[PDB]
């Protein structure tokens, strides 16, 4: 902290001179004993489960605030990254190397990962003796957060220092990390000696697990680690993976099948209204049915578009701080003993901030591949709970006989297995058609901050390229229909062909390899074009994503052809803005087209939800007419 | 093909359903006791050094809080001299803990309130110190190096003795120091069904030394042979020699205890003999010889056995013959 | 384990048709570091412009026909060259050997095969060509963009080929297994419907209940495997991906400031960073699809 | 409502009519060795500072004696250098015995009465930090933690095997540790009444463990059940099933020895049964399960027990029915 004569004049004034160098120093103790501590408990545990452990198995337990822990454990890693890049600013003012500034920071990181390993050692293992060793830090932090500010308001800056920024996004971690502190079934205190929580330690979950040969549990740090090191062990062992790969079904452990259950039980209570049955109210019954997941993983699909809509933008100021800055070479203008707010979008900070571009892409892709995690499990509760109310349904009524005396019952089985796996299918990504039109109007409107003859060229290359996707793609789906109709032409002359096997010789050889393979060629001839079709249109889709190149070089010529201006900027960020535009663009129309099949897939299940003494007995071969049989009457004896 | 223990030792189960990870967490000597020497090395020297630093930032910190180090007055006496860096105050911090007592950096009469911090580094320091000795010491006892001297043979061997169908395990010390009190117990772990429609998956049934007193064990220091005759409580008495190989999957461990002469410890060491493991109609060969001085006893004949002519019926129909003889 | 399939509906034309899609991808990478290089021209302040912005559009119709011209019209040689020489290649044998088979198998097989990979395989095989040809294009291009002590490329094939040695494995098991779980549920669908008046006379008709519970549980469970292959796929190559994205702001980290940074290129290696881990994943999906396939 | 012992276990008992409780006082290391961690460190802390400030004292006495400190004379020697304040005797003092050796403070050859003071307060002071040594390593080996692992059921079932009536009580361990010798045994604890007219208040016999050869122990590594048939000398003969488990106000003790594979000590697991946590009619669910591996245990099972058809007479008139049949 020392240049040349700072600690004298520190040690001069009253109060450790209202905490120059040591408001940073007092900070560090604290972490520096949290850190101590910990390795003792943590290392042993280490050891333990490496050389002889039983708890290799099965074991769980929850806490009171687990999504706040690590919501606020996520957020000090925020906060520790901002800390640590405003400490790199005023170490560079190239004067002197001040080390008790950017110490303090450095120091949290190792502590908060440190709290991160005491919380999954207390999930292992549950006692309040570390959530005691936690407040204890807790407090001690939240007594120099003080001081920084306190040092602060006398040299106060207002909204002109990062510093401040940095103290009070941590100030607000303090304020949150009280209520974790507070957990009622911790026994540490003198009050209530015995245990305030006696149903705690026994978990639903880890009894589904404990007969369970694969766990597959949600509770779990939800990072998609341990769903894939379960499984990959086993691959990645030779011997295991052969006997893996095949009794797999037997492998899996039917983990959430005692929550299959109860999404059966959900539709039926969903369904419990006030009104008569409708494929309006059976539709909105379902959305009520799913309840949290819908809106939710739409949510979080909201939260990728808003990371993933961004990206390119960190991505310009490399440009403009590097390339366009070329002998700027000033690093400050303001009070250089301490951090300012203004020019955050420095040099090295767009460094650091596009790692942190990448930590957010990682939480796009993230996010984005969970709520897809959960719209795939909410589909499988679909077609589990649907499939369980239908064939319970069909098994239960047996209603209008007449129809089903035909056999478009069985049509009604099969359709009913096209249909509602289409129907999942229909629903299996409704919130990435949700939040399409938000990351395209958004996207839109960054392209707009670009300029506006790229806008209407990537508009208008994709407001072309739709209908050519899905009408094209709908020629290739009549292309799949009649191709369907003659391949099952070459199915009637391949069961034919079974025939001529049941036949002889030279006569079925002759007879059926002629017609067989005359018919076969003709039928395989109409399907032959039909496949010409479709490959034609499948290049139309590989003509498509040259619309777009098309676009970029219209983009950037006419673009730069009505200005007067020429930028490295648009080439880069503006051609990224473009392979967004792509995914949402067949992704929209597939999502029409899967509209239209979850209008027609709910359609269709609103059309599928329509000893011995005899007396004067009358029945009927069909209820809408007169009795086939009238006054039958017989009783027999046993 | 399935297994309950090794051949060596050691059987390893699969626990399902934990209740509490805690009352583990909270008994630590025993697992401490039990790591390994690598990381027995790694926890005692990472938690020196993690007090270390934590002594030696509290004094860097009453040096800044006095500030006496760098203005350089004086007149203005330090708590504690020559302390110029602050790699210096954790150089002091090692001293005092060690009580190396190296003379460079001495302590004043100026603050009083590093010199009653001073007598609490000191007393943990001092206290940490000890507990890693209790720690060491415990690990310089364990005993089970002691057991591995303790040899079994390769394979079993049943045959008749004085009359009577006898199962024969012979055991053997490698060293020239003894067990004292050692106890043997061999146990039967099959399959049974009761009468009433009970399946217990592994019952123990113990079977008799056949010692004539009534014994519990003997004194080892050549290989010996234990004998297990063949009575009506026997669950071996409906065996035949051919059938009983290969039809039966079962097993028998082998619990040798005992204590050492050199340490009040007493040690176990298991194993187990399958249905392929046992031989029928050979016997062990005659390890010791007479020499000159003392008595010798080759090692390479015990994984040895001689085949002799023994009779293909099972004990009940043993004991039938000569019931009716 | 590829060289049966080389020898499917030709060689050569297949050959010199995707060997021509190669080399139109060559051009379009090419088209792509012509406006970096303008790019850097336009950076640098047209001169050139009619020349650039003329020149940067003549792969643009020939990328697109040539590179969809191998399977253009491959499914009709495939078609008369697969379901002919198969027809012909069963249909000459004697009826004998065919007579003691399981007609299951071979129809099943047979038919399955023909409008399967007839309907299927030249999507996923132009898709694996076009993702491989991209993600080792701009993989390189990108690579010597960066200075040679910033490629590190063997970490990248390291975990790389973690990822995609033991997801082969898995994935392979897991749509296997997953892929074979369908059938039995509409075959006791089938069941189901026929013996409705059997249900009538089942007076314990929840036992197909509760057993039909079991078959779309186990079904369901395989959907749970196929959301853990989605999961892990998307997950671990984004996120080798980002970090590839790390080193690719190394790159312009030590490429920027320390030496003469290019007045173009520089956003390269981050949009191909970017669409790198795209090219990783597509890939990765696409190579998974080519197993199957 | 009235009991004897925990489900967990130590049964507390109240003790009138004491002679002296000197001799308890006499007896300090057990009673040291048993108080918790919190006391323990307070011993300790104190006993030291109470002993650093009695020979802070003396040597303030020493150089107040001399009068040396205070007048400041050049040729008068002080017997040790730098004393200048109250505090400084005290830090000198705490040097010697923690052997620091700081160096500001020099001793002398002027006065032959503290150079032997010197040697009082450095033995004295070295015997402590030696008698700390082994009182702290005592706890460090305290097998009371290692009991714990043991777990006994819930309830206890009472159902006739191989024709005969038996009680069983299933144990098990949590550790991959084990427990060498130990030896179990259960004792009933009921009030009887002799026929000359005398009542003990709790009587204890002991119960069989029904080992064919004369059991004591068995090898434990996974859950296994002990059974007690009721014969002619079993106090449960002239019990029925409804009317036992209500009528009768008694208990059953189980008594769990054995030794620890890490440390020499022995330890003990003790719990109680009674009329009412003692089931008629059901039995111990199998908890061992074969996987590919090993065999695997669960735990949820361990408190579960099923239901089978049992009669519902008392044992005397169970070997009535069968003796007459
Ligand atoms: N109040 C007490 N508490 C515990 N032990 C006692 C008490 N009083 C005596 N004892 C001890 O228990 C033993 C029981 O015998 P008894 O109570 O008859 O003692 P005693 O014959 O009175 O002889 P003494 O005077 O030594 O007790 C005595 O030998 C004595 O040592
Ligand atoms: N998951 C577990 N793993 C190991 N031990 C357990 C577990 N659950 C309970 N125990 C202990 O084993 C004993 C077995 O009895 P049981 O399993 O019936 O417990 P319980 O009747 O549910 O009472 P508790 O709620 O205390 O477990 C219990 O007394 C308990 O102390």
């Amino acid at each position: 902290c020392g240049t040349e004569n700072h600690s004298a004049a520190y040690r001069v004034d009253q109060g450790v001179l209202n905490n120059g160098c040591f408001v940073d120093a007092l900070n560090v103790v604290p972490h520096v004993f949290l850190l101590f501590i910990t390795f003792p408990i943590l290392f042993i545990g280490w050891g333990s489960q490496s050389s002889k452990v039983h708890i290799h198995h099965s074991t769980w337990l929850h806490f009171p605030g687990h999504n706040l822990r690590w919501i606020l454990t996520f957020i000090l890693l925020f906060v520790l990254v901002c800390e640590i890049a405003e400490g790199i600013l005023s170490d560079g003012v190239t004067e002197s190397r001040h080390l008790h500034l950017y110490m303090p920071a450095g120091m949290a990181f190792m502590a908060a990962i440190t709290s991160v390993v005491y919380y999954h050692n207390i999930e292992t293992s549950n006692f309040p003796k570390l959530l005691i060793a936690l407040l204890i830090y807790w407090t001690l932090a939240f007594i120099t957060k003080t001081i920084k500010f306190v040092k602060f308001y006398d040299h106060a800056i207002g909204f002109s220092q990062l510093r401040f920024c940095l103290t009070g996004l941590l100030v607000i971690l303090y304020g949150m990390l009280l209520l974790v502190e507070v957990n009622v079934i911790r026994v540490r205190r003198y009050i209530f000696f015995k245990t305030p929580r006696e149903v705690k330690p026994p978990e639903d979950l880890q009894d589904l697990g404990v007969r369970f040969l694969q766990p597959f549990v949600n509770l779990l740090s939800k990072g998609t680690y341990w769903w894939m090191n379960a499984f990959i062990k086993t691959a990645h062992k030779k011997p295991i993976d052969l006997r893996a790969i095949a009794k797999l079904p037997i492998a899996m452990r039917a983990l959430t099948n005692y929550q299959r259950l109860c999404v059966a039980f959900d539709a039926q209570a969903r369904k419990d209204t006030q009104s008569p049955q409708g494929a309006r109210a059976i539709w909105r019954a379902l959305c009520h049915a799913f309840g949290r997941r819908l809106i939710l993983s739409s949510t979080f699909r909201i939260l990728a578009d808003l990371l993933g809509f961004a990206g390119p933008l960190c991505i310009f100021g490399i440009v403009d701080h590097l390339g366009k800055e070329n002998h700027v070479f000033q690093p400050k203008t303001q009070f250089l003993g301490v951090y300012f707010v203004s020019s955050q979008e420095f040099l090295g900070n767009a460094y650091v901030l596009a790692v942190l571009l990448f930590l957010a892409l990682l939480l796009q892709r993230t996010f984005l591949q969970a709520s897809y995690y959960v719209a795939i499990e909410t589909g499988i509760n679909l077609r589990g709970a649907i499939q369980t109310k239908i064939y319970n349904k069909i098994m239960h009524m047996s209603t209008s006989n007449l129809s089903m005396g035909e056999m478009t019952a069985g049509q009604i089985c099969n359709l009913v297995a096209i249909d509602t796996n289409q129907l999942m299918w229909f629903f299996f990504l409704c919130p990435n058609l949700w939040t399409m039109p938000v990351q395209i109007i958004v996207g839109v409107i960054l392209l707009y901050y670009i300029l506006g003859v790229s806008a209407l060229i990537g508009a208008a290359v994709i407001i072309l390229l739709a209908p050519v996707q899905y009408f094209v793609a709908t020629k290739l789906s009549q292309a799949q229909r009649t191709t369907l109709e003659h391949s099952n032409e070459r199915l009637k002359q391949t069961n034919e062909m079974l025939r001529g096997m049941k036949l002889l010789k030279l006569y079925a050889w002759e007879s059926i390899f002629c017609s067989r393979v005359e018919v076969t060629r003709r039928k395989e001839m109409t399907s032959l074009r039909a496949f010409a079709v479709y490959t034609s249109i499948s290049i139309f889709m590989n003509t498509a994503i040259p619309i777009a190149a098309v676009l970029i070089t219209f983009v950037g010529h006419v673009s730069f052809f009505k200005e007067s201006d020429l930028s490295p900027s648009v080439a880069f960020a503006s051609l990224s803005l473009f392979h967004i535009l792509v995914t949402p663009l067949f992704l929209l129309s597939s999502v029409v087209r899967s509209t239209v099949k979850a209008l027609v897939s709910v359609q269709k299940l609103s059309e599928f939800l329509s000893c011995v003494q005899i007396i004067g007995g009358f029945f009927t071969w069909t209820p809408d007419g007169i009795p086939t049989l009238s006054n039958i009457t017989i009783r027999i004896p046993r | 093909r399935a297994r309950f223990v090794s051949k060596k030792g050691n059987c390893n189960v699969a626990h399902k359903n934990i209740r509490e990870q805690g009352r583990f967490l909270q008994d630590v000597f025993t697992t401490l006791v039990d790591l390994k020497w690598p990381h027995t090395l790694l926890i005692f020297t990472m938690s020196f050094l993690c007090s270390w630093l934590l002594f030696a930032m509290v004094w860097w910190l009453i040096a800044f809080a006095h500030g006496d180090l760098a203005p350089g007055e004086g007149t203005n006496v330090p708590c504690v001299t020559s302390i110029h860096s602050f790699s210096s105050a954790f150089l002091f911090s090692i001293e005092v803990q060690v009580t190396i007592g190296f003379g460079g950096r001495m302590v004043t009469e100026e603050c009083p309130l590093a010199i009653l911090i001073l007598i609490v580094q000191n007393i943990v320091g001092l206290m940490i110190n000890a507990i890693m000795l209790g720690c060491i010491f415990m690990k310089t006892a364990q005993a089970h190096r002691r057991a591995e001297t303790l040899i079994f043979s390769k394979h079993a061997v049943i045959t008749p003795r004085h009359g009577r169908l006898c199962f024969m395990l012979r055991v053997g010390d490698l060293r020239k120091s003894m067990i004292i009190s050692a106890t043997i117990h061999m146990q039967v772990v099959r399959k049974t069904t009761s009468p009433e429609g009970e399946v217990v998956p592994l019952h123990q049934v113990d079977i008799p030394m056949e010692n004539g007193v009534g014994g519990n064990s003997i004194f080892l220091v050549a290989p010996l042979i234990i004998y297990h005759v063949i009575d009506s409580n026997s669950p071996l008495y409906d065996l035949a020699p051919s059938d009983l190989h290969h039809h039966q999957d079962l097993e028998i461990i082998v619990i040798l205890e005992g204590v050492v002469e050199t340490t009040g410890i007493t040690t176990q060491a298991r194993t187990s003999y399958l249905a392929d493991e046992i031989l029928w109609g050979q016997r062990f060969v005659p390890i010791v010889a007479e020499e000159d001085g003392r008595y010798s006893v080759d090692y390479s004949k015990f994984g040895n056995t001689v085949k002799v002519p023994t009779p293909l019926c099972t004990a009940r129909q043993l004991d039938e013959d000569r019931s009716l003889l | 384990a590829c060289t049966k399939y080389l020898s499917s509906a030709g060689i050569l034309l297949l050959s010199l048709l995707v060997f021509s899609q190669l080399l139109k991808h060559m051009v379009l990478v090419a088209i792509d570091y012509w406006l970096a290089k303008w790019t850097d021209s336009a950076l640098v302040l047209q001169s050139v412009y009619a020349m650039v912005f003329t020149l940067l559009c003549s792969l643009g119709i020939v990328l697109c026909l040539v590179t969809s011209v191998t399977v253009e019209w491959t499914g009709l040689k495939v078609a008369k060259r697969l379901h002919r020489s198969l027809l012909n290649r069963i249909i000459l044998a004697p009826m004998r050997f065919f007579e003691t088979t399981p007609l299951g198998s071979i129809l099943n097989r047979f038919s399955s095969d023909c409008n399967t990979i007839d309907q299927h395989i030249p999507s996923t095989l132009e898709c694996l060509s076009r993702s491989t040809l991209l993600c080792v294009s701009a993989l390189t291009v990108i690579s010597y963009v960066t200075p040679v002590f910033l490629v590190a490329l063997l970490p990248l094939a390291v975990v790389c080929y973690f990822i995609q040695k033991y997801f082969r494995v898995a994935s392979r098991d897991l749509q296997q297994l997953d892929d074979t779980t369908q059938l039995p549920l509409v075959s006791h669908f089938a069941e189901t419907v026929e013996g409705l008046t059997t249900i009538r006379a089942f007076r314990y008709e929840a036992r197909f209940q509760q057993k039909l519970l079991e078959y779309t549980d186990s079904n369901n469970i395989a959907s749970l495997f196929l959301t853990a292959a989605n999961r892990w796929l998307e997950v671990c190559m984004e996120y080798i991906g980002a970090c590839v994205v790390l080193i690719a702001a190394a790159t312009s980290i030590s490429n920027s400031l320390h030496r003469e940074l290019s007045a173009g290129l520089v956003g390269l290696g981050l949009t191909y960073a970017l669409m790198v881990s795209n090219y990783l994943n597509w890939m990765v999906r696409n190579l998974a699809d080519m197993e199957i396939q």
